[PDB]
């Protein structure tokens, strides 16, 4: 079970500095190269640079020689990337990858990957977010089924994320990606098309995370009056 | 520094049909026969997935719908049989000099038979207006193709400027969008109308559809 | 046509024990890495510090290819900051190494059929090795708190073990030969360079 595993998101401050961690597991962290790669929302990819944990040799990309610093820590077997003097233009999404090295073989492939860590360089607050009730309407089977949702809104930093009834209802759920408001704050719906009848039976609640403000919202959704 | 341009940018396909993304490279990367072309597949939200390196090898587990091939400067990736959860963003990569550097990507979208949105309109809920905003919800669900016109209305009067729209990535399994489109109103201007409406034009529709509701359910 | 003599290294016909490394001083020459790329032997060919596809565009004060033979299941070892038997007590490359490793299976030159016990390692010692060290002491190892004088016995071992290279074993306990090949940068000029 190869696995790399990276914070999920980042929060900093213009001009300050933020230091990211990937956490190997189920292979022999010593003597696989690690590689980052930066993606900036809805742009390609772009290779930051290369350390090999056993001896801690590093490749910079010319680019970002000012910018990041590579380090491991071979007793917890985890990879860092340094950034520094952030800029709106270092927001981006931060993956930690493995390669082989080996020029007969897998050579610079990328075969396993971190899921990412997603850096906001912002001043402003940390902010947890509204939950208000999308009702039900008690006219019946509009498409043939009722929606239901909830407005998730005016909170910052993302993400939040967003289940229905613990996880036990996943099907017909749709939440939408988050919207930036003119305020500077996210605003997000998450809907979910059930049975007409069973809006007497069946208690549907969204479950709201916000980890950046530590914010857990429990939030039941019911027909008007 | 090796720029590597793919084409299309965009590309939408039917199940079982054949998908042909381009990858050109400014310089040869072929090196005593082998050419380090690698190709990943990233779903939205997700990290890349290796699919192809040295050009034309399988990585594992990675099922044979997907061939790379090419020599020098040009290279394809190629999907045959094309399914519903391919829909994901296609790069490529080459690692003959450094910088290792990536093609800025290829959207594949399945194309799929018209399905019209169902669709449903929420009005600001109690406790929001209690805040001093009022948000006006309109939701098309299950819907393809991507084109699709909402249009606010309110007393009749048809709304510009104060709506904004966020739409879900294809859906994986049957391959629709769907879409919301959230009206923004002060309280107090929430409060000086009755009637609210949202109107959705689409392919699938035969007429436009309209979903409305009275403020204070009269 | 002075062509650096990687043929005597690669394909010499006799490999040293890794405790006992063979280094080859190479210099004023043109390395040919063709001979090298054109190989479908290969199973490992990993560069520190320099790229596997830039060597011919590249200038050297001095080269040494360093050679030997281990089981392959320990050619992981033969890469920086390695630890185990082989790394620790055999042959040890530093953490700043520039250079390439190269090993191959070797199974059909260097077992036979009663096994092969003439190639060894060092088992024990008494510490590390420190970076490019050899190590060719057959003097018995003290693993107690009593003297040895010379001679082996409970607490007192010999400090080196054959591989039994029997050729009907798995891959992991075959031979296979290595070529390490390091690349020294000095402010001196350079003798060794690929066709530029
Ligand atoms: C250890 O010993 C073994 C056995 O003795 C060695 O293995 C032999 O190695 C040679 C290579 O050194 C192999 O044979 C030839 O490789 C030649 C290299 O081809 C290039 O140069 C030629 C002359 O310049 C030319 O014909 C050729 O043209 C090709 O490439 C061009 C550029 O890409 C292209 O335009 C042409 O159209 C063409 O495609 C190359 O430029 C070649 O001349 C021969 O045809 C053959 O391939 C042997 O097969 C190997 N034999 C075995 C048994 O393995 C090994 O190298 C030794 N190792 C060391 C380190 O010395």
């Amino acid at each position: 079970q190869v696995q790399l595993q990276q914070p999920g998101a980042e929060l900093v401050k213009p001009g300050a500095s933020v230091k990211m961690s990937c956490k190997a597991s189920g292979y022999t962290f010593i003597t696989y190269w690690i590689t980052w790669v930066k993606q900036r929302p809805g742009q390609g990819l772009e290779w930051i640079g290369d350390i090999y944990p056993g001896g801690g040799r590093t490749n910079y990309n010319e680019k970002f020689k000012s910018k990041a610093t590579l380090t491991v820590d071979t007793s917890s077997s985890t990879a860092y990337m340094q950034l520094r003097s952030l800029t709106s233009e270092d927001s981006a999404v931060y993956y930690c990858a493995r390669y082989d090295g080996n020029y007969v073989g897998y050579y610079y492939a990328m075969d396993y990957w971190g899921q990412g860590t997603s850096v906001t360089v912002s001043s402003a607050s940390t902010k947890g977010p509204s939950v208000f009730p999308l009702a039900p309407s008690s006219k019946s089977t509009s498409g043939g089924t009722a929606a239901l949702g909830c407005l998730v809104k005016d909170y910052f930093p993302e993400p939040v994320t967003v289940s229905w009834n613990s996880g036990a209802l996943t099907s017909g759920v749709h939440t939408f990606p988050a919207v930036l408001q003119s305020s500077g704050l996210y605003s997000l719906s998450s809907v979910v098309t059930v049975p007409s009848s069973s809006l007497g039976t069946q208690t549907y609640i969204c479950n709201v995370n916000h980890k950046p403000s530590n914010t857990k919202v429990d939030k039941r959704v019911e027909p008007k009056s | 520094d090796i720029v590597l341009t793919q084409s299309p940018v965009s590309l939408a396909v039917s199940l079982g049909q054949r998908a042909t993304i381009s990858c050109r490279a400014s310089e040869s990367v072929d090196f005593y026969g082998n050419s380090f072309i690698y190709w990943y597949q990233q779903k939205p939200g997700q990290a890349p997935k290796l699919l192809i390196y040295r050009a034309s090898n399988l990585e594992s587990g990675i099922p044979a719908r997907f061939s790379g091939s090419g020599s020098r400067t040009d290279f394809t990736l190629t999907i045959h049989p094309v399914e519903a959860d391919d829909v994901a963003t296609y790069y490529c990569q080459q690692s003959i000099e450094d910088p290792r550097t990536f093609g800025g990507g290829t959207k594949l979208e399945i194309k799929r038979t018209v399905a019209a949105p169902s669709v449903f309109i929420f009005p600001p809920s109690d406790e929001q207006l209690k805040s001093g905003t009022a948000s006006v919800v309109c939701l098309l669900n299950n819907f393809y193709p991507r084109e699709a016109k909402v249009q606010w209305k309110v007393d009749n009067a048809l709304q510009s400027g104060n709506s904004q729209e966020s739409v879900t990535e294809q859906d994986s399994k049957d391959s629709t969008y769907s879409l919301s489109s959230t009206l923004t109103l002060s309280k107090a201007d929430y409060e000086k109308h009755k009637v609210y409406a949202c109107e959705v034009t689409h392919q699938g529709l035969s007429s436009p559809v309209t979903k409305s509701f009275n403020r204070g359910e009269c | 046509t002075n062509l650096c003599p990687f043929g005597e290294v690669f394909n010499a016909t006799r490999f040293a024990s890794v405790y006992a490394w063979n280094r080859k001083r190479i210099s004023n020459c043109v390395a040919d890495y063709s001979v090298l790329y054109n190989s479908a032997s290969f199973s490992t060919f990993k560069c520190y510090g320099v790229s596997p596809t830039k060597l011919n565009d590249l200038c050297f004060t001095n080269v040494y290819a360093d050679s030997f033979v281990i089981r392959g299941d320990e050619v992981r070892q033969i890469a920086p900051g390695q630890t185990g038997k082989i790394a620790d007590y055999n042959y040890k490359l530093p953490d700043d190494f520039t250079g390439c490793v190269i090993a191959w299976n070797s199974n059909n030159l260097d077992s036979k059929v009663g096994g092969n016990y003439n190639y060894l390692y060092r088992l024990f010692r008494k510490s590390n090795l420190k970076p490019f060290e050899r190590d060719i002491s057959t003097e018995i190892y003290q693993a107690g708190s009593t003297p040895c004088n010379g001679v082996e016995g409970f607490n007192c071992y010999f400090p080196l073990q054959s591989y039994g290279f029997q050729p009907t074993n798995g891959v992991g306990y075959q031979p296979y030969r290595v070529v390490v090949l390091s690349f020294e940068l000095l402010h001196a000029p350079a003798t060794v360079c690929g066709p530029k």
